RNA sequence: AAUAAGUGGGAGAUAUUAGACCUCGGUUUGGUAUCGUCAAUGAAAUACCACUACUCUUAUUGUUUCCUUACUUACUUGAUU
RNA sequence: GGCGAAAGCGAAAAUUUUCAAGUAAAACAUAAUUU
RNA sequence: UUAUAUACAACCUCAACUCAUAUGGGACUACCCCCUGAAUUUAAGCAUAUUAAUUAGGGGAGGAAAAGAAACUAACAAGGAUUUUCUUAGUAGCGGCGAGCGAAAAGAAAACAGUUCAGCACUAAGUCACUUUGUCUAUAUGGCAAAUGUGAGAUGCAGUGUA
């Protein structure tokens, strides 16, 4: 009997939406390795005379992992948390809904958390985060938060209240249904 | 079971209590009567539960007051319309009657001298006893200057019991503003009257002569 | 950050969900081999806290421990000698468990030192835990100055010795008062200075 | 090596031998926390200074020496002495004494 | 995460019914007669933080 | 007035009605009213109005040395390549 | 696989992923197979 | 894409290798660290006690080891890591209160040295290990770069910082 700490996870965020969700993240995939360099080897070089601060463009990309995005939501700064279901042991993530749920940040479950470490390039990743609000995605960002907003966390505070769970299968299920597909043959004959 | 003005389970917080006014669905005056459930104070021991509550807003309980004077009562207290009588009343107050549409238990608080207190259960107590109102000697009865307070509302209570409560405190017709500082040191000199208390009780009650039971934290 | 959180959140264990994560992860660590390689951490902030790192190699392991009191192990045939040694079933050892946990361990993978261990869940015939080695020549240990003191060969089989965390435990050390008589350096070395006579030359 | 005031009733007096200097006494005698320890000054941070007086003790004691700690240069220019390089020891006293005394009791 | 069952059985020892006997459980749990009553504060609070903030 | 739970507040409430006023009920004023505060007089002064709670009552999600029957996922043994 | 603080073990083990002894055998872990 | 109908790509868990490179098992015994643990004896008997928290021990190290930078003492006019010696002291206490055992604080001296983590905030993985190509010299389980060549690494490495 799983308790409903879990389900949260694995109501983890039907493909409709996720698909689109991974369309928006690709713009954010974090740093790329050899543009790191070939943005630090032009500041080593070409700009080591220039000694400008105006022209970064600091690129508004996810921050990974939970610690950072730990510290991200009590700050209040992000606008969007994704979290993976796989995670080993849990409690790397379980308490990270029910902060986004007080905190008030809108955060999804997805599934697969390698198919997190898959964009930002590691072998896992477990836990992103959306601090970008520029508005060439913004349009996009919106119903994308107001899917996550009722899929997540205005049906977070009931998802507390529920667990069922306990499901026995196959062979001790379909034998007190066979139960039932005998024993009401007795119930329409007496009844009858 | 209760109302819609007289609260009943609500532990109502600091800031409602301007709705105290809100008893008055009537017109006629009617008679606050208080009443509470105690637990461990018996009043069949010497904790008889008899006060005064000197509140400084007088809500004005309508009590006549019967003064026996012998150079003692009367001397200084015409600053607040004292009778002036020599203690000759109490010869009718029992065995007989006074006039048309009058009793024999005519008051609401007796206040007696100190030098005929020896009549008081004697010839005045058969008819007391069968009243319930018999003067005690703590309830502010001297009239050294225990006169002025009197008709500034000394509500003079005693104690049914059946372990239930009605005695007239005053009204609620007027504004809660004057019972934010009427109610908040009232239950201040009712719990003096009260022994080892910090909290024996849940929850209080208040309730009027005509309206369902007030109940607040 | 999280690791405060899930440091405050295993705390919690007889609740319902911390009592499900340990009731699966016992009938998942006995239907395995009593010594173990897992890969990470079970509990990774108590991994840190007690000295892991992520790099390579530090190297974890599971043991189970058999749970319970040590019962002398006399032929049958008594403990001969004087009823004050006649005790056989209420004996308990004066190590732990942790402490005869991290042994087998490293008694076992005579190559690699021990760092520490911590409990990771147990079941009522094995308490079980989850100890922390560290290979000492692979060079990304051997380069680091922060964890290049247990390289030393002075802390060759430190546990062998004692010498651990949940190893000193079990010796008695501390201060003062209350671990007065044992204060010779460690414990038996107190009864050597203690009984000395000293047979001074100048009497 | 600081203090007076050994514990207890039998020894009011004759001292335990003083660990600390006890930053307090640092700070309030011109130096230079860190850098009391670089002279030797022994400036071991448990003690927690229970007395004004006990505190002057030692700060009067910290003013003593420091007055008669002579200081090299380190790169004989010296701006800041604040004693001197011509008080360079072979010039004043080159001694290194014994004892650092008590002033005993 | 929430409560554990020496609480969540003593809360039910502390809606009305005589915390004296929550207070002798923890004291038989916990056991310490102070953490016996620091605990005893705690679920009081808890069953006064449900007095209104849990109506609907 | 009995049979006032009782016993004290109270020394009249409440209702009705038209009038006053309001968009209106209503409250008030007075008339009237089952009693009663009053009188009827005694053990409670019964009206007006109660907190309390049982004789208990229906009903509510109660832990329980409960108990009984089942369930399987822990555990246990048996069987095969 | 196990056990024991260890050393070590009145071990016809009876559980230890292939815990096999294996074959000039095809594809998309050579095939019925050997505890 | 998972009626156990094929494939792909990840990840986790886990295999195998006469894979490339590495550690591990000494034996000594005086000292040292952890275990485990008698009985002779003494009590003029003897059973707790005593031997002795010791022989036998019995696993693990070094040139010393262990310890060690207060979850300490103390009650003062306050002390200040550990270890060792002197004294406390054959004392407080333990004990068929019998035989017998038996410490520490303070004082004196030897020597004196301090510190690092984990964890909020520290706000661009700033990080390591090899790998080949040069360079630097050496029998460097190296340095400087390079490809950013794998890999480790956000389930977090680095800097700053510590009761």
């Amino acid at each position: 009997k799983v308790p409903p700490p879990i389900h949260q996870f694995s109501q983890t965020l039907d493909k409709t939406t996720a698909v689109k969700l991974f369309k928006l993240l690709e713009k954010y995939r974090p740093e790329s390795p050899l543009a790191k360099k070939l943005r630090l080897k032009k500041i080593a070089e070409a700009k080591a005379k220039g000694k400008d601060v105006e022209p970064k463009k600091k690129p508004s990309y996810v921050s990974a992992g939970t610690n950072t995005v730990t510290k991200l939501i009590e700050q209040k700064k992000a606008q969007l948390v994704v979290i993976a279901h796989d995670v080993d042991p849990l409690e790397l993530v379980l308490f990270l809904p029910a902060l986004c749920r007080k905190m008030g940040v809108p955060y999804c479950i997805v599934k697969g958390k390698a198919r997190l470490g898959r964009l930002v390039r590691r072998k896992t990743c477990t836990t992103l985060a959306l601090t970008t609000v520029d508005n060439n995605d913004k349009a996009n960002f919106g119903k994308v938060l107001e899917a996550v907003k009722t899929n997540f966390n205005e049906r977070h505070e009931e998802i507390r209240r529920h667990w069922g769970g306990g499901i026995l299968g196959s062979k001790s299920l379909a034998r007190i249904s066979k139960l039932e597909r005998a024993k009401a043959r007795e119930l329409a004959q007496k009844q009858g | 079971m209760a109302s819609k003005v007289s609260r009943d389970t609500l532990y109502e917080g600091v800031n409602g209590l301007l709705e105290a006014s809100a008893k008055k669905k009537r017109g006629f005056l009617e008679t606050v009567e208080l009443q509470i459930g105690l637990k461990n104070y018996d009043p069949q021991k010497d904790k008889r539960f008899s006060g005064t509550v000197k509140l400084k807003h007088i809500p004005r309980p309508k009590m006549k007051v019967c003064i026996l004077g012998d150079q003692q009562h009367c001397d200084e207290a015409k600053a607040n319309n004292v009778d002036f009588m020599d203690a000759e009343a109490l010869k009718k107050l029992n065995k007989n009657k006074k006039l048309v549409k009058k009793l024999a238990k005519s008051y609401d608080a007796f206040l007696a001298s100190e030098s005929l207190i020896k009549q008081i259960p004697r010839l005045l107590g058969p008819g007391l006893n069968k009243a319930g109102k018999f003067p005690a000697l703590l309830s502010h009865q001297e009239s050294m200057i225990g006169k002025i307070e009197e008709v500034k509302s000394t509500i003079k209570f005693q104690m049914k019991k059946v372990l239930c409560l009605s005695v007239a405190v005053g009204h609620v017709g007027m504004k809660s503003d004057e019972l934010a500082q009427n109610v908040n040191l009232s239950i201040n000199f009712l719990v003096s009257l009260l022994k080892k208390n910090w909290q024996n009780v849940r929850s209080l009650h208040v309730k009027s002569s005509m309206g369902p039971p007030q109940r607040l934290y | 950050g999280a690791y405060r959180y899930m440091q405050e959140l295993y705390r919690k264990k007889q609740s319902d969900v911390m009592r499900y994560l340990l009731r699966i992860r016992v009938w998942q660590y006995r239907q395995l081999t009593k010594l173990h390689r897992s890969p990470r951490p079970t509990r990774p902030d108590k991994a840190r806290r007690l000295g892991y790192r992520a790099k390579q190699g530090f190297v974890i392991y599971r043991i189970r421990v058999r749970r319970g009191g040590r019962k002398r192990p006399v032929p049958k045939g008594c403990t001969y000698g004087k009823p004050k040694s006649h005790g056989v079933n209420q004996l308990k050892p004066y190590r732990g468990l942790q402490s005869i946990a991290e042994e087998r361990v490293g008694r076992r993978l005579g190559g690699l030192r021990v760092l520490n261990s911590y409990w990771i869940a147990q079941d009522a015939s094995y308490k079980y835990f989850e100890v922390i080695l560290i290979d000492t020549h692979h060079s990304a240990i051997r380069r680091d100055p922060k964890i290049n003191w247990i390289c030393k060969h002075v802390h060759k089989h430190r546990e062998l010795r004692g010498l651990t965390s949940a190893g000193k435990s079990s010796r008695g050390i501390g201060k003062g008062y209350r671990y007065s008589q044992t204060i010779g350096g460690s414990r038996r070395a107190a009864w050597k200075r203690k009984n000395r006579e000293h047979m001074h030359r100048k009497r | 090596r600081p203090v007076v005031r050994c514990p207890t009733i039998r020894y009011h007096t004759k001292l335990r031998a003083g660990r600390g200097f006890t930053l307090e006494e640092l700070k309030g005698a011109g130096i230079g926390a860190n850098f009391a320890k670089t002279i030797g000054i022994a400036v071991d941070r448990r003690r927690k200074n229970k007395s004004l007086e006990s505190r002057q003790r030692n700060i009067q004691r910290l003013k003593e020496y420091r007055s008669k700690l002579i200081l090299f240069p380190i790169n004989e220019k010296k701006i800041r002495a604040g004693e001197s390089s011509l008080e360079e020891c072979k010039l004043a006293t080159q001694l290194k004494g014994p004892v650092l005394p008590i002033k005993n009791e | 995460v929430g409560h554990a069952p020496y609480e969540k059985r003593t809360m039910e020892l502390l809606k009305v019914s005589k915390d004296k006997r929550a207070l002798k459980f923890l004291k038989r749990r916990l056991g310490t007669h102070i953490r016996a009553k620091r605990k005893r504060e705690e679920l009081s609070n808890i069953l006064t933080q449900l007095r209104k903030a849990q109506t609907h």
